[PDB]
């Protein structure tokens, strides 16, 4: 069909214009709660790990559709390999109080620590950019800390996730015609 | 909802398994894309 | 006495992606309301099919310009989502989380010369098995619509599923030489004084268009 | 047979595929294989572009070899389907990307009735090649005898089959026509002295999606 | 408190023909619709009765020729889902992967020589205790049929399940010389001009025909 | 009964035909869906393994029997001994995903891990014979693939079989007049 | 169904434990040996 493209009212055609069938589509593995919703690996540092989404790296699935929201909503899991007893604070707290055990506070059991935590920001909703300097997000953009004699892996999970104004997604930039890899396929 | 699958109750009350929501006083994607326009703008022959 | 059970081996390990939740430690915590908040989307095709996002030409930009040769191709390009002229599409971007799709796949094409400039165009869908149409003679075969320039500016055409398999796959295979879900073939049939003026192409998802089995790809 | 001197009664069988018929008189039935009737033709792979094409559905011939005394148990001619057409459906294959039908197989054996041995038919979904051993339980597949004490002509029906809705089949056959020796052809004394098989072949439900532009 | 639980000693081990499943990781696949696909089968022994597959004789073909001495037996064999003679069978293909059975086995007997050959045929069942006949005389006395040529090419008959014990193996032991289920004798009464003819025989399960007690005894 | 043998139509006789009586049969142990649902193992390669039931080798009574059909359908479980985090990706996967741990990844736990998997394949059921190149299957035909540091040992386990179109199932031929084993029996 | 053999309830919803089969728009050995001549094809003496 014809249309004033101007305007931004989406136009959606179907193959019925020229005879064909639209077929019936199932969308559950694109809805945003259950995609975000599974652990991703960060690279930990050796003590004091702020509870940040913004850690995941840009390329993951995760870390990739994150980016893709402005603002977005949560609560966590993490998931930690460590030494020692690994204490959480909830985001405000001073530093100082992640050495006193009365705050979450879970003894080592190999082979790691699995805790679900609520979402504690200040407010309604974080975002993954923020025009404020213009890089660095505000201080409480975080969802508290954490810190253990020794944090070897630390996986973070989103539940119940919220995405609001969506932002570029992108792809590979190939340099030939189409991107091709190695797919899985029987051997030989 | 989610990547969830058990279909037992959970052990622990809701107040304690996740952060609670509150009210004060939506998919706006999912109207935009509904609201798409499918026909044809002009005569159809044939 | 008390219950007995049998600790089963093979079961317990964390699982990245398992269908359970945590235990908490931390409770009785209520959040600001965020109720009625702008802009909110449930689903990543929701807004696939909703915004459709630019191809990519030789030369990076988002169209091709009138030709004045005996040469009718405009773009001839891989139906694939891995094709570097879908490479900066939001759809591509998507596609690369899931290993198949199926469904309609919709271009869109916007004409931006003068008043005075004036063209009549040709998209057709060519699938695999022979090589691809190199006139709109040949392609006027295959599944095809032309269209005018005038008043509207745009013009929209779903490219069809068509295949043996149910589902395609998203990524393409270092082994397959042709691309194995066919061409898009877009030809100029004539114009009249459109000398350089570009016709701007964009993509959003159809109705049907499915992506299925979340993947983990990239290196980097 | 069960019917009633010479090949007759309810062994009279005529059949039609489009403006084509072919009519024996030492019928001893047809063989449904797999299923008596086509699964699905409309399903999400082809988007409701696929269409019919009843023109093609008619008999073609060809040649399978000839049955001598000095062929043995076991000895096999394989012809893959669907094969070199030079008709409407063979047209077909270089007009269309995706393809389905199904086939009503034909294949005859004329001596007389003093000839002996006996071969078996049989239509066989993907295969390239049998072991020697496979061939003992060639009857798990839709199959008939040729027996010319009692008759000389086989006829097995089958649907389309195959891990696709629709095929590509420049790439890939589903199904192979097999003829196999079970007992070695005796001619006696008044018996035909070599017994050519010949097949009659119709194309069954044939459905076409995904037209190709001309070499034009 | 919590509520507590005796991890029991001897439990919990992975053990491969468990009647428990493994703990889910990826959820919410749907799969392409299979409905309506042709051939299926849901029990093999369908398949065995349904289909009946070829009997190997000496020399490596699937028929018996008439004979033309004063020796009437056409076939002599064990009666046993191991013998040489079954051995290119579906029925002792299914055998080989359960150890015991069960019921009836059919033979089936087809004439292919001329219209001017004509013969008469014998089958006997004789049981373990007493070597099997070698005459069709000392046969009669056993369970047996007799049937000559004609318009019907094919004579089916079933070999009776006959034992002390309710189940008999499917595999011989190498003690036992003799087979304990006894032999199938197949004679010629006598032809009319059928020298060379061949008879082509063929096996099929009974009715009451079971296989039980899975068992995976190859090393190749 | 005698019968026209040249007609494929089955002929079942009974032994009423000479005064016996058939009896009651109970084959759940020939039920296809039953017999195929046990564990059978293959040889790992040492990190990448595509999930491919053909590796069953064919003399055993799992690999045997799926020959023994041409098209088939199941839904997967896999047991394997492994060192280090077992990630499996699913059918389509380029080769890479299976150093992402988001992919549904196991953390070792001794002695094994044992996995529910979905059938992924595009196509509505897979083949064990497809006459394509006339072996070869094409690279489709898979339930996905796995990766540890090390596998050392596999195991597969087809759920909710269904098989179409019987093929060939060949005993041993024997030398002699019966195949004679050593059975199992009470000692001297 | 299979070789399984728990009374009680999985723990996990199906829409985890197994893929979930979908329908367009039947057992085929079994109808074919149910059809089987099993009488007498002539007449019967004694």
């Amino acid at each position: 069909t014809t249309s004033a493209g101007e305007s931004a009212d989406p136009v959606t055609t179907t193959v019925e214009n020229y005879g064909g069938e639209t077929q019936i589509q199932r969308r559950q593995h694109t809805d945003v709660s259950f995609i975000m919703d599974r652990f991703v690996k960060v690279t930990p540092q050796n003590q004091i790990n702020i509870l940040d989404l913004m850690q995941v790296p840009s390329h993951t699935l995760v870390g990739a559709l994150l980016r893709a929201s402005t603002y977005y909503f949560s609560d966590l899991e993490i998931a930690v390999k460590h030494e020692g007893d690994l204490t959480w604070v909830p985001n405000g707290a001073p530093e100082k109080a992640l050495d006193n055990t009365t705050n979450p506070t879970a003894y080592h059991k190999a082979p790691l620590t699995r805790l679900a935590l609520p979402y504690t920001a200040p407010h309604r909703v974080l975002a993954t950019v923020y025009n404020g300097e213009c890089r660095t997000l505000p201080t409480s953009f975080n969802y508290g800390a954490i810190k253990a004699t020794r944090v070897t892996e630390l996986l973070y999970r989103m539940k119940r996730a919220e995405t609001y104004c969506p932002r570029p997604l992108l792809a590979i930039h190939p340099t030939e015609a189409r991107h091709k890899q190695k797919i899985v396929a029987p051997v030989k | 909802s989610g990547n969830t699958g058990s279909i037992i109750n959970n052990y622990y009350m809701q107040q304690y398994q996740n952060s609670m929501d509150t009210q004060l006083g939506n998919d706006w994607f999912s109207k935009l894309a509904s609201s798409a326009f499918s026909g044809l703008f002009g005569a159809l022959l044939a | 006495g008390i219950f007995p059970v049998a600790c089963s081996d093979g079961y317990g390990g964390l699982v990245t992606t398992d269908p359970k939740t945590a235990d908490p430690v931390y409770g009785k915590v209520f959040n600001p309301p965020r109720n009625q908040l702008p802009g909110r989307f449930t689903n990543l095709l929701d807004v696939a099919e909703a915004c459709p996002t630019f191809l990519r030409f030789e030369g990076g930009v988002p169209y091709v310009t009138t030709k004045t040769d005996s040469d009718r191709v405009l773009a001839q390009f891989d139906m694939s989502l891995a094709a570097k002229h879908m490479s900066n599409t939001f759809l591509a971007g998507l596609a690369q989380y899931y290993t198949q799709y199926s469904g309609t796949i919709n271009l869109h094409f916007m004409f931006t010369g003068p008043t005075d400039a004036k063209a009549r165009y040709m998209v057709a869908y060519a699938p695999p098995g022979m090589e691809p149409p190199k006139t709109p003679e040949a392609a006027a075969h295959c599944i095809h619509a032309e269209w005018d320039t005038g008043l509207n500016s745009k013009f929209t055409f779903s490219i069809p599923y068509l295949s043996a398999a149910d589902y395609t796959y998203t990524a393409s295979d270092v082994a397959e030489t042709t691309n194995v879900q066919g061409w898009v073939c877009l030809f100029q049939i004539t114009h009249g004084k459109a000398d350089g003026d570009a016709l701007v192409v964009l993509a959003s998802a159809g109705k049907d268009f499915e992506l299925r089995l979340p993947v983990d790809a990239r290196a980097e | 047979d069960k019917k009633t001197t010479t090949l007759l009664e309810d062994r009279i069988l005529t059949t039609r595929n489009g403006h084509t018929t072919s009519t024996t008189q030492s019928s001893v039935g047809v063989t449904y294989g797999y299923a008596t009737a086509e699964d699905f033709v409309s399903g999400p792979n082809t988007s409701g572009l696929e269409t019919r094409v009843v023109q093609a559905e008619r008999f073609f011939k060809t040649h399978l070899f000839d049955w001598v005394t000095s062929d043995s148990f076991g000895r096999c001619h394989l012809l893959e389907l669907p094969t070199d057409h030079k008709g409407v459906y063979g047209s077909l294959t270089d007009s269309y990307a995706y393809m389905r039908n199904g086939w009503d197989v034909e294949v005859t054996a004329v001596g007389n009735q003093f000839n002996g041995g006996c071969l078996l038919v049989a239509m066989v979904p993907e295969l390239c090649s049998i072991q020697k051993r496979e061939l003992y339980q060639l009857t798990l597949f839709p199959h008939q005898f040729i027996n010319p004490r009692t008759n000389m002509t086989a006829h097995i029906t089958v649907p389309f089959v195959g891990v696709n809705r629709y095929d590509q089949y420049k790439v890939h056959k589903p199904w192979t026509l097999v003829v196999m020796v079970v007992a070695p052809l005796t001619v006696n004394t008044e018996g035909a002295p070599q017994i050519k098989v010949y097949a009659n072949i119709a194309p069954t439900n044939v459905h076409v999606a995904g037209e190709f532009p001309s070499k034009e």
